[PDB]
């Protein structure tokens, strides 16, 4: 499969997301690692699925609530930043105030 | 309070930051005749900014703009804006920039005549092309 | 005998008029030459050709001329050679050769130099692309990691600076005074790249110039950031000539002392390389694009831009006012129309490199695959280019591959020693596979060993067995990692006595031919056009004709080959 | 649980397969490292179940079609090769042309 | 997300104890580190769900039985030990002879 | 006119010359030492570059006849 750095680098954030996923649905309250793994893949993913860098922005800052979250989180995450493979190339994405 | 600082936050005071206070205040009128858009710095030697811009460019030797450390005034195409300047302190030497003074800014010792490498730099401006 | 050429090509690859598609591009190059005859051909294995005493040479001890290594029947892509089939030579971590391998005992036509022995080893091109192996001009020293991003995208030498992650590492490429340098060239012995360091340019005097020159640098990097005055030009220049060393440039995007004309006039004729050309990056506002009409300006793009596509504007306005921490400062940096006519120019000639901006806007393992990429959808939108060929590519292929290559070499002052896939250099060389090609390579080869590879299962039977990730190799390992590296550095420092002094391990090799070049000693990319950019509208024209193109949905060699 | 080189290994492959996995399954079609993934799991996990070398080996050049991935990644995987831990031991799996 | 060496190390046991329990659940019988694993992860889960460390370990000395390990993978695992983040903290929980 | 010839220039005598730019970087250091640089156009039509100015302007009082 030939893969980068880049490539390996990212199989952490899906591992965590995974987690952080199966924690949100039997209740609990995420923390900052965890919550950052869920918008991060959240943008990642809308970039496979087509979308454009707008839309998946959009899609990633609207994911998660201050009530899914543990308390002060939010300021712990003023902006979320991932570089995602978009139809057109690499892209940063930037999800500002993710957590409202 | 404390009761509601947020994660990391700062609880500020209230008095005011004062600054540049004993520094003495030069008021020049700045024209941008050019196209493009000119931004400049607070600790940029006005005297030597952009030829484009229209000043006295006299009155701005051996000054900066009276404004807040790492701040910056925007002179937009074809737009008049009054500025606020202010001496450089420590020793008043300037080097670099434009190569206009690569030198002592400062007075001197004689209230009513003008040092002669202030009037050289200020005659070396005109024929540069910066504009007064 | 007569053979087929499926058959041929089965056993040998593809040969004189054969045509090779680079990848899921529409990009077919084709084979101008073969150099390596019929009949004779050298190929490693059981029951095959590179025996002893047949192919193989068995009696000849290395000092003969004996290869250490032969890499055969591959297909060279170089800016210089152009698109050859070759067998190719290497000796003393050195190019020796490119031409027929063998045995002179029992085969006719072997190229001097090009004898298999007892010394050699060998590599199977048959199916193989060959290059030399990218030069990036502008990294940003924030992370030792790039590297590894780095050869894994075919990049094996580093031009910049920094510090680590500090706010000045992380906005420009400056390695500040003596001491930081002399740290710089310690640590960077760890890594797996050739590297040359630059400094600070804003200085007022010769003194604190001369200083970081005599502690090693290769440059002198000019910012906006420190300072992009009339005065750091004219002092940084003044000593490069002297000193003969480079100048890089990033230019003042407030317009704060001047416009891109006084810029252009702080140059005093005296050769510079400009980042970011275009400006998204850094530089005078609308207009920076201006100074790739003059002659005596090397020009680069940074990567981001690269191809021009329907996400890049978004991107672009985000990223900056996070770059910034930041309205009207953003929406004259971020311009549609000049990023479209960055593309065209490149495709034209007018701008001549590529660079990464590494973790400063740009992407560090991502420089040949946007090269290809860019290439690609310029063919779509312009069609041939005037100097191609009818029924090939090689021309455009050739120019964007120069970008990469020979042209940043020849920038830095290193073409002596890197850059092209010809006799008397480095061999500083990467394979890849067809399929494949800009964006996935097999191997580089880094000053004559594997240092990097595609490798699976440790533990398998095979080297073949997933999972297959890039992994470092010998050359990478040990006292050879520093046998098989160089730093660059500056005739004055290497005069010094900077190996001693410093107690590098690393080749240290002076930088030269920095001075006298201009923009027309660029190869294939040495046209200087008329460049006019308005003011309101920021419309490129060149020439008098509008430079634009309309931005991709679809990149090549993308979503289909990257999981990242 | 004393893991291995060769063990630690393995989980890159389980990692990329779960996302592979859930992306065909929302109609996805897949890439090459995604393709590969699954052609990979699909033998290791039959030598986990059992199964022959030779049993393998059709299961997972059965798994993906040239409907299920992108255009032309079949010609970037002509054979997959992994080394799965049947019960007589470690063997090696080469899956001819999967993607038909 | 700022991941320390210790919350990077804790993924891979994540990622094995989602295997193993997809294994468990096709009804394989488990190895020494698949067992290892599902043991592990109850702990750690239990510990982020506000359990005791009492608590916890009761749990993880439930979760695995004779029947669904691999005869002798008892034998292996006389006790497994982990480190969880517990509300008060990072504790060492031991785990008793957890095949039962 | 062709490489390595010249013109002559007799007193009181009025001739008209063609003259055409320097090539390369146009880059002029030495001869009296009026420029000592870059005497290229730049990339303004319609203005001249200062450096141009200064360099006729010291003509002038150097006693450059114009
Ligand atoms: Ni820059
Ligand atoms: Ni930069």
């Amino acid at each position: 499969m030939q893969l980068t750095p880049r490539e390996v680098e990212k199989l952490m954030i899906y591992t965590l997301s995974d987690v952080a996923f199966k924690r949100k649905a039997r209740g609990l309250k995420l923390n900052y690692p965890e919550a950052v793994s869920i918008i991060t893949v959240t943008a990642m993913e809308g970039a496979r699925d087509g979308k454009s860098v707008e839309d998946v922005m959009k899609e990633a800052s609207k994911v998660l609530t201050k009530d899914d979250v543990m308390d002060g989180v939010a300021d712990l995450i003023p902006n979320v930043q991932v570089e995602a493979i978009f139809t057109d190339g690499s892209r940063l994405v930037t999800v500002h105030d993710p957590i409202k | 309070s404390e009761q509601n600082t947020p994660l990391g936050g700062c609880i500020l005071a209230d008095t005011p930051i004062t600054f540049n206070e004993n520094k003495p205040v030069t008021k020049v009128k700045v024209r941008n005749t050019g196209d493009r858009p000119i931004q400049v710095g607070s600790h940029f030697h006005f005297f030597e900014v952009n030829r484009a811009l229209e000043f006295d460019r006299a009155a701005a030797y051996g000054k900066r703009l009276n404004i807040s450390s790492t701040t910056a005034i925007r002179f937009e195409p074809g737009d008049e804006t009054e500025v606020p300047l202010i001496p450089f302190g420590g020793k008043q030497t300037l080097y670099g920039f434009n190569n206009l003074v690569d030198g002592w800014t400062g007075e001197g010792v004689v209230p009513n005549s003008e040092r002669p490498d202030k009037l050289e730099a200020i005659r070396r401006a005109a024929e540069r092309g910066f504009k007064s | 005998p007569q053979i087929s050429r499926q058959e041929y090509a089965g056993l040998f690859g593809p040969t004189t008029g054969d045509k090779i598609r680079l990848g899921d591009t529409n990009l077919f190059i084709e084979i101008e030459k073969d150099l390596r005859g019929y009949g004779e051909e050298s190929v490693y294995g059981g029951g095959k050709s590179l025996r002893d005493g047949m192919g193989a040479n068995n009696h000849l001890t290395r000092d003969n001329g004996v290869l250490d290594l032969v890499i055969t029947n591959v297909t060279i892509v170089d800016a210089r050679l152009g698109v050859i089939k070759a067998d190719v030579g290497i000796r003393d971590g050195k190019i020796a050769g490119i031409g027929k391998s063998g045995n002179p005992g029992v085969m006719d036509g072997v190229t001097p130099g090009l004898v298999v022995g007892v010394s050699t080893d060998a590599i199977s091109g048959e199916h193989l692309i060959l290059t030399a192996a990218g030069i990036d001009t502008h990294i940003h020293l924030i992370s030792p990691q790039q590297a590894y991003h780095a050869l894994s995208n075919g990049v094996a030498t580093f031009f910049g600076g920094g510090i680590g992650p500090t706010d000045g590492t992380n906005g420009t490429t400056v390695t500040p005074g003596p001491w930081n340098i002399r740290q710089m060239l310690r640590s960077v012995e760890g890594l797996p790249v050739n590297v040359g360091i630059l400094g600070k340019g804003n200085s007022y005097g010769r003194g604190p110039l001369l200083e970081q020159a005599i502690a090693g640098v290769v440059g002198y990097k000019v910012h906006e950031d420190w300072g992009a005055t009339a005065n750091a030009l004219r002092h940084s220049l003044r000593m490069a000539d002297e000193m003969d060393i480079q100048v890089s440039v990033h230019t003042d995007s407030l317009n704060e002392c001047g416009y891109v004309e006084d810029t252009i006039d702080a140059f005093e004729g005296r050769t510079i390389h400009t980042f970011h050309t275009e400006g998204a990056g850094g530089g005078h506002a609308p207009d920076i694009i201006r100074v790739a009409s003059q002659p005596n300006v090397l020009p680069s793009s940074t990567n981001p831009t690269l191809p021009y596509g329907v996400n890049s504007q978004a991107e672009l306005f985000d990223m900056i006012m996070v770059c910034h921490n930041l309205v009207s400062f953003a929406e004259s940096r971020v311009r549609p129309e000049t990023i479209a006519a960055e593309n065209v120019l490149h495709d034209m000639g007018v701008i001549s490199m590529f660079s990464s901006d590494s973790q400063a806007m740009g992407r560090v393992g991502e420089n040949w695959l946007r090269v290809m990429q860019t290439a690609n959808a310029m063919k779509a939108s312009r069609g041939k280019l005037p100097e191609d060929a009818p029924g090939n590519d090689n021309f455009r292929v050739l120019r964007y591959v120069a970008k990469i290559t020979i042209n940043p070499a020849i920038a830095q002052g290193v073409s002596h020693v890197i850059g092209s896939v010809e006799v008397g250099k480095m061999a500083d060389l990467v394979l890849w596979d067809p399929r494949f090609f800009g964006a996935k390579p097999k191997m580089v080869i880094k000053g004559g060993m594997i240092n990097w590879a595609a490798m699976g299962d440790p533990n398998a039977s095979l080297p073949t067995p997933q999972p297959v990730f890039y992994r470092p190799m010998f050359g990478a390992m040990g006292k050879t990692m520093q046998d098989t590296c160089v730093t660059f550095v500056s005739q004055a420092a290497l005069d010094d006595g900077v190996k001693e002094k410093a107690g590098l391990d690393r080749q240290v090799i002076a930088v030269k031919n920095c001075r006298t070049i201009s923009k027309h000693d660029l190869v294939r990319n040495d046209q200087t056009p008329n460049i006019e950019v308005d003011p309101e509208t920021f419309a490129v024209k060149v020439d008098g004709v509008h430079a634009t193109c309309e931005p991709i949905d679809t990149a090549a060699m993308n979503q289909r080959y990257f999981f990242g």
